[PDB]
DNA sequence: GTCCTATCGATCTTCGGAAGAGATTCAGAG
DNA sequence: CTCTGAATCTCTTCCCGCGCGCCGTAGGAC
């Protein structure tokens, strides 16, 4: 059977990492084997705005939004690690996307 | 049922009728 | 002239009981009784009966009913049983010779670790031949590809 | 309800559906991993009612706050589930159907409004041999059943002057053609012209039939089914025991078994299969 | 043996029967002939519908019995409606009605 | 292994029940 | 030639509570 991917993109790593801990551990407990997860490059966006209304020009306050990326690969789905995984609630806030082979 | 104190019932039904 | 005739048949059984008649037409040696016993199939309409080309001897009307899995043949009487008809026969041979995902739509996966789930359409991979269909994981409406072979109409 | 009295009559197909909430069309009730029921069955949920107690099977809504009101994720309307108990289905049968109590009572009833022993009538209804209607211009009586020889005989020496049906089918005909009136005057008057007192008491007994059934609202094609009501499946559950298993129910594989039957003659005349295979099919379907 | 209040059947509503499950005595017929040779006819309307067959009215006589009220509301029995069905499933319209 | 369709659709269902009554077929004759 | 007899067929009926104990779809195809 196709693995399962599972890209997790979200604002705060931690956050992140707390999910990811939940959905390794929670196919680990169901008997599947999963590879990763893998930290894959975050992409930090920029933005440079000048803070004072009229003229001053040299007043710029520089901010970043980081964006921090997972991956775990889940090895051969069980259904009933399907279901493990179908029924738990992951972090809010968190985006995950899934791909199958 | 139609008979004892349901017959007393039925015929104070029938009677107020 | 062997006009066909219809039999009755353990449904599921069909092609053993097509495949026990072909034994035992050689076995006692009836070749020259039987020609072929139809089973249409499609990519079989009526998982049922079997149409047998043959003619009408007693010796013959015992040899189906001793093949296993025969009731025997459909017919107006026991004593009797009837051929089809001339058109009937061509109309047979005529066919055994002769859905779209809509957004909003909810179907199930038909293969895979999804299979048999209850999922809503969330885009259109149309081109593709393919299907997204958002699924319910980690609590979320997660947007999940599949194949066009996944659908459950 | 408040109610005084009580009233028994036949139940015309129309007044079946009045009763029906809905047509279960899929013979399956539930997965064998999963417990929900599955639609258009024999538990659908928008067919019978809501399993849960207030809340819908989609689960949009899970609160008084939204009851009486329709979902559009499942179907199931949210009421009190207790309505489940009440509901009933239909199954609309491809083919009619004579019903079983007033083909074999003591006396044979569809027999006696027809005159027409039951032996005749129990071999016409299981396609054993044609009986002539509308005959017409030939030497073939009202009723008149004739085998299949008989019917080859028929089919060349007359051409379209005659009609011979098989099985229920001919039975409604006959059932549809009966001028029940004039028939009970004819028989009552009849009854003077002799004194067969081996006869006059049968004859009574056939003519007061007629009374009753002219009297009654009844008409004679509802001895016929042709839509058969579901009961409510809370008063057939599928409980399950000890394990992932549900404790076999009897009704409901009645029910499956001629639902199957039935849906398999509708594949067949959309296909189109030859008339020994649908005539062997409604057999079956008339016996299930 | 001795049963208050307890498990009731899925089907029809009475309660359940035996020892090892909480049930009640079945009230057979016979016990029904002898109260009908007594004039008691409350004590059946409430044997066989409060006690044991209308589910609304089982309620509202526990509360009127804790209250200390001592009154049924009988309505009607849940098993006769279950036969209504049971027949209607058949070719049979049978009906209640006012008159 | 799980998940599906279907019923001895090449048998022989048990002979160790009485009975009670209708229903359905058959005689001796008008 | 079919009318009243019997004669042979099918259908229906058999007290009532209690209390355990166990046992409870199947084969073959992907
Ligand atoms: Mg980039
Ligand atoms: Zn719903």
């Amino acid at each position: 059977n196709q693995r399962i991917r599972i890209r997790l993109k979200a604002f705060d790593h931690r956050l992140i990492d707390q999910a990811t801990a939940e959905i390794v551990e929670t196919a680990k407990r169901t008997g599947a084997q999963v590879r990763g997860p893998i930290p894959l490059p975050t992409r930090k966006e920029r933005f440079t705005v000048l803070i004072s209304p009229h003229v001053n020009k040299d007043a710029r306050d520089q901010y970043e939004i980081r964006t921090h990326l997972r991956l775990v690969d889940i090895v051969e789905p069980t259904e009933k690690t399907v279901d493990a995984l179908m029924r738990l609630d992951l972090a809010a806030g968190v985006d995950v996307q899934i791909s199958l082979g | 049922i139609p008979a004892g104190t349901g017959y007393a019932y039925h015929q104070d039904r029938m009677r107020r009728r | 002239k062997k006009r066909w005739y219809v039999v009755q048949a353990f449904s599921g059984f069909e092609g053993r009981v097509a495949t026990s008649l072909r034994e035992h037409i050689k076995l006692h040696n009836m070749e020259d009784l039987f020609g072929e016993v139809m089973v249409p199939t499609e990519e079989k309409f009526f998982p049922g009966y079997v149409l047998v080309q043959m003619v009408m001897n007693d010796a013959s009307w015992h040899l189906v009913r001793s093949v296993p899995r025969v009731m025997g043949f459909i017919g107006g009487t026991s004593d009797r049983p009837a051929p089809i008809s001339d058109k009937e026969v061509d109309a047979i041979m005529n066919r055994l010779q002769q859905t779209l995902f809509e957004p909003g739509e909810m179907v199930r996966v038909n293969d895979g670790p999804f299979a048999d789930f209850n999922g809503v359409v969330e885009e259109v991979d149309y081109e593709k031949s393919r299907l997204k269909v958002s699924v319910s994981i980690f609590g979320r409406a997660t947007p999940v590809e599949l194949d066009f072979s996944q659908v459950e109409k | 309800e408040e109610f005084d009295a009580i009233k028994i009559a036949l139940a015309s197909p129309d007044m079946i559906r009045s009763w029906s909430f809905g047509e279960v069309k899929k013979p399956e009730t539930i997965n064998y991993r999963t417990f929900k029921p599955e639609r258009d069955g024999l538990f659908c949920a928008r067919i019978f009612g809501p399993v849960k107690d207030y809340e819908c099977l989609c689960g949009k809504y899970k609160r008084l706050k939204h009851r009486g009101v329709i979902c559009e994720k499942c179907g199931v309307e949210v009421t009190q589930t207790k309505v489940r108990r009440e509901r009933m289905g239909h199954i609309e049968l491809a083919s009619p159907t004579a019903h079983i109590w007033f083909l074999k009572s003591l006396p044979s009833r569809i027999g006696l409004l027809l005159d027409m022993p039951l032996r005749d009538i129990e071999r016409v209804l299981y396609f054993e041999s044609y009986v002539v209607i509308e005959g017409g211009m030939t030497n073939l009586e009202r009723q008149q059943i004739l085998t299949e020889e008989q019917y080859l005989d028929a089919l060349e020496e007359f051409g379209d002057e005659f009609d011979a049906k098989m099985g229920a089918e001919a039975i409604q005909a006959l059932l549809k053609s009966m001028d029940l009136e004039q028939e009970c005057e004819q028989l009552r008057e009849e009854l003077n012209e002799t004194n067969s007192e081996t006869k006059r008491k049968k004859l009574t007994k056939r003519i007061k039939l007629l009374e009753a059934f002219v009297q009654s609202g009844n008409k004679p094609e509802w001895m016929i089914l042709t839509v058969l009501p579901v009961l409510p499946p809370d008063l057939r559950p599928l409980v399950p025991l000890d394990g992932g298993r549900f404790a076999t129910s009897d009704l409901n594989d009645l029910y499956r078994r001629v639902i199957n039957r039935n849906n398999r003659l509708k594949r067949l005349l959309d296909l189109a299969a030859p008339d020994i295979i649908v005539r062997n099919e409604k057999r079956m379907l008339q016996e299930a | 043996h001795a049963r208050s209040t307890g498990s009731y059947s899925l089907v029809t509503q009475q309660p359940l029967g035996g020892k090892a499950q909480f049930g009640g005595q079945r009230f057979g017929e016979m016990e029904v002939w002898a109260l009908e040779a007594y004039g008691a006819a409350y004590t059946l309307q409430e044997m066989l519908t409060v006690k044991s067959d209308d589910v609304n009215g089982r309620t509202k006589m526990y509360k009127n019995i804790v209250d200390g009220n001592h009154q049924m509301e009988p309505g009607m029995p849940e098993s006769f409606n279950v036969l209504l069905k049971e027949i209607r499933s058949l070719g049979i319209n049978i009906e209640l009605e006012d008159e």
